[PDB]
């Protein structure tokens, strides 16, 4: 933990909301307009929004060994939900940049999804006397698979009293990490790489759903967003054409109907080597408000 | 909305809320009504259309078994320096003592405190037959596919046959009348409307 | 033509009352004022009021 | 601001209902919890009021009439009814 080094004014990239281009626009669900303008009521991001940014960063690296991951404090940032939010997917993930380590090493920028644990509840570590810790039913979005997977389950959290693994007297914080060389093979993706790290933190009990989603990955733009209603919580996606990819498209309903108050970023550090690594980019979480906006649609 | 147009019609969504309760209680889940029931219990919404149902399950039905008292909450407050600051519900939501009432409660007017929060109980005994309600919401219009009714089920059938003429219609739960005809693709096809 | 001239303004001022005075049309709600409406009476009655 | 004086309601007993009997407040603070406490209500019927705005607002007067009547008698109270209960007894007023 030294997040002086991640937040730095080394990349500190600023991206704006730009309307004109609807970016993080929710799509309507049911039917579809065409040619025409009008006004829609929703749930909306405000217009040059800056957001916030997450940089994200491969660990400590012996030459030619690996050891422990170099992670901000996300871990212990403890967010309030209110309307739910969209996340902008690495949009830096087709120009050079390092992620924020190594900084005369230049490397080819990859998209990085994002992790999320969200809670109705939060409370201290018992004895590390942390902050941060969700104590009742939570739920946890992980992706996987080399960016193939989206794991969603709804589970009691119960911390393991190990070397320190969220639940001893010393706590860092939880941190995921995975391995590009041995767990990203191609045509044997082990899908459970992060379900097994973050089960080394802590035991899944009394599980109500686990459901398992496509994700589908390129180096292209993309586009994630969570809202709860009376119904549940939905889950939105940017489709998979290269064509409009601003339009958030419903995918997913989770059966979670206590109110999400506060929600946590999962810190990571994917466990590249030393001379062959990857750099990684940001990502940007913008806040959902109550707006109208005038929505253009084309003939398609 | 009435009952039978929920037995004859399609809609997007169901919602259904359902718990215990006494049916000589009635008249504290009137909207209006001023009891401890929507104060510190269930306060119903009303931004959907909604019915309410109380109803009695018999003896040899079903498999669904009788707790032993019927109880709610009388108090949820939280302790301040000037005083007593009652929490109340919002519309369908959970009253914010519900980790405290998950402990139970053994004789009426029995209290449960953490930090701030604290709440009362009141219990009493099941007596005959169990009782019940339900709060029941329906949606319009939100979804490419419909919940219906399996009464309100037709076969299907064809319009290449019937173009140009006034038709009734019921597609994927969406009804009504027009007149149909062939035309180029315009909008997204994966939304049907 | 005096009578002209005051006829004008006083057509200037009458659609200005007439315009204010709509205000207070209860149109057979309970009260004009919303405040008192949200103040006396539940959701439910509060919409169709 | 002393408090309403409610305890010719809660003690003895209640009239019959052709001579019922009356209780008129002004100025005073009264507790409506735990008055709701001490009666199982089976019943209720407003106009152009609701009883959750009788408990978080104000108004100039209050005035309750009460008296000792079957719950199975209820629909012998409902406005239209055509018994001798409204002819003979009680007929209520709507002005307020
Ligand atoms: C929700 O989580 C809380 C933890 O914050 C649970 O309450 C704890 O239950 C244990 C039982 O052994 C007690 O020792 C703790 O003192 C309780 N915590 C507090 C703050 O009171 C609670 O049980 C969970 N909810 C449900 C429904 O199980
Ligand atoms: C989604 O994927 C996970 C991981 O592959 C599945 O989790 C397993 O679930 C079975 C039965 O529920 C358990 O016996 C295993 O212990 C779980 N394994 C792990 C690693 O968690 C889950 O079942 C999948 N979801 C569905 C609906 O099939
Ligand atoms: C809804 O479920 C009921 C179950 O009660 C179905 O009724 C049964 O249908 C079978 C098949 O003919 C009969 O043998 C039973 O005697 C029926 N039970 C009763 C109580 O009538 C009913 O068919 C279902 N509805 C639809 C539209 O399929
Ligand atoms: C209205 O009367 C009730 C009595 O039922 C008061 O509640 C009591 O308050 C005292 C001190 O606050 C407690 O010691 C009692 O145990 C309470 N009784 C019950 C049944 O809760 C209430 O405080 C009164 N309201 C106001 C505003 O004074
Ligand atoms: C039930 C006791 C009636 C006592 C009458 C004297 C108090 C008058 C003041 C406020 C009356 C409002 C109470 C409304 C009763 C309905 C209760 C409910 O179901 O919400
Ligand atoms: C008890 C009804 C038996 C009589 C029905 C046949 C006579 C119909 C003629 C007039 C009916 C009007 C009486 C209305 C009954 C409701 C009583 C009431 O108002 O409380
Ligand atoms: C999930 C089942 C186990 C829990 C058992 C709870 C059922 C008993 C409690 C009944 C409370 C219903 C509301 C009480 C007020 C009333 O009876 O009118
Ligand atoms: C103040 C107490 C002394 C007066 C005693 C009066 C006794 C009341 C008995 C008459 C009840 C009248 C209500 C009958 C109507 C009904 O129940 O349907
Ligand atoms: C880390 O925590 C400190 C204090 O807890 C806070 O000031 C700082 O902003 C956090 N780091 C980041 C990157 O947010
Ligand atoms: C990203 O780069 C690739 C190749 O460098 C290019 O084909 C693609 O068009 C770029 N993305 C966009 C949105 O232009
Ligand atoms: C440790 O946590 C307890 C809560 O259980 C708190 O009261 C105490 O102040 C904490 N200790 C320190 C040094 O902050
Ligand atoms: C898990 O569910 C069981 C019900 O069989 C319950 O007894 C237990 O307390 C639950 N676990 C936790 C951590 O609450
Ligand atoms: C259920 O009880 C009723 C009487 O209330 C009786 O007529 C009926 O035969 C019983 N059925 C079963 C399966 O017990
Ligand atoms: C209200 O006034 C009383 C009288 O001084 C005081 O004790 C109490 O703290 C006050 N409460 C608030 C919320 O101001
Ligand atoms: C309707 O139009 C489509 C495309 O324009 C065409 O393929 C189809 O044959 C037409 N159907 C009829 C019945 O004319």
């Amino acid at each position: 933990v030294q997040p002086d080094y991640f937040e730095s004014v080394h990349t500190t990239w600023p991206m704006p909301i730009d309307t004109s281009k609807a970016e993080g626009v929710i799509y309507p669900n049911g039917k579809s307009y065409s040619n025409i303008t009008l006004t829609y009521t929703g749930l909306y991001p405000k217009a040059n929004d800056l957001g916030k940014q997450y940089l994200f960063s491969d660990g400590h690296s012996a030459p030619g060994r690996l050891n422990n991951l170099f992670v901000s404090n996300y871990s212990s940032q403890v967010e309030s939900f209110d309307d739910g939010f969209v996340v902008r997917i690495g949009a830096a993930a087709n120009k050079t940049g390092t992620t924020v380590i190594s900084q005369s090493t230049f490397k080819p920028i990859k998209k990085i999804y994002p992790a999320f644990l969200l809670g109705h509840s939060v409370g201290n570590y018992t004895p590390s006397n942390r902050t941060g810790r969700y104590l009742n039913h939570t739920l946890v979005i992980l992706p996987d698979g080399c960016g193939t997977i989206l794991h969603a389950f709804y589970c009691v959290l119960h911390p393991r009293t190990q070397q320190n693994c969220a639940g001893e007297t010393n706590f860092k914080s939880l941190s995921l990490w995975d391995t590009p060389a041995s767990d990203c093979v191609s045509g044997s993706y082990n899908q459970e790489a992060t379900l097994g790290a973050f089960k080394v933190y802590f035991d899944l009990i009394n599980c109500t759903f686990r459901y398992n989603y496509t994700i589908t990955e390129d180096e292209n733009a993309e586009w994630f967003g969570i809202t709860q209603d009376t119904q549940g919580v939905h889950l939105y996606s940017s489709r998979k054409e290269n064509v409009f990819r601003n339009n958030m498209f419903h995918f997913a309903t989770l059966p979670v109907y206590q109110k999400i108050l506060y929600y946590t970023v999962i810190p990571r550090s994917i466990r590249s080597p030393f001379n062959d690594r990857k750099a990684w980019a940001a990502f940007y979480i913008y806040k959902l408000h109550p707006l109208t906006y005038l929505l253009n649609f084309d003939v398609e | 909305v009435s009952p039978s147009s929920l037995a004859t019609g399609c809609y997007s969504s169901l919602t259904v809320d359902y718990f215990a309760y006494s049916t000589d209680m009635s008249s504290y889940l009137q909207p209006g009504s001023a009891g401890a029931i929507v104060q510190f219990n269930y306060k119903q919404d009303f931004s959907n259309p909604t019915c309410r149902v109380l109803a009695t399950v018999p003896q040899n039905l079903t498999t669904i078994t009788k707790p032993s008292n019927y109880a709610y909450l009388t108090e949820c407050y939280k302790t301040s320096a000037y005083g007593k600051n009652y929490l109340y519900n919002a519309p369908g939501a959970y009253t914010p003592c519900l980790s405290l009432a998950s402990r139970g409660f053994s004789t009426k007017y029995q209290s449960h405190s953490d930090g701030e929060l604290t709440t009362t109980g009141y219990i009493y005994p099941v007596t005959g037959n169990l009782q019940m309600a339900f709060i029941i919401s329906v949606q319009y219009g939100t979804d490419t596919n419909s919940v219906c009714p399996m009464q309100a089920l037709r076969n299907d059938t064809s319009i290449e046959d019937k173009l140009d003429v006034c038709v009734e219609y019921s597609l994927h739960g969406i009804t009504g009348r027009g007149v149909f005809h062939n035309c180029t693709s315009v909008g997204l096809r994966n939304q049907r409307f | 033509a005096f009578n002209k001239v005051q006829d004008a303004v006083n057509a200037n001022a009458m659609a200005l009352s007439k315009l204010a005075a709509e205000l207070s049309n209860t149109f057979g709600a309970i009260s004009s004022s919303i405040s008192d409406i949200l103040a006396r009476l539940d959701t439910v009655e509060q919409e169709a009021q | 601001t002393q408090e309403c004086d409610f305890t010719p309601m809660l003690t003895g007993t209640p009239p019959p209902i052709y001579n019922f009997k009356r209780l008129v407040f002004t100025n005073c603070n009264y507790n409506l919890t735990k008055l709701l406490s001490l009666f199982q209500v089976s019943e209720f019927s407003c106009h152009q009021v609701s009883p959750s705005s009788l408990a978080t607002g104000c108004y100039s007067s209050l005035t309750v009439d009460y008296f000792a009547y079957s719950t199975d008698m209820s629909s012998y109270l409902q406005p239209g009814s055509a018994g001798a209960i409204v002819q003979f007894n009680y007929k209520q007023d709507f002005s307020n």
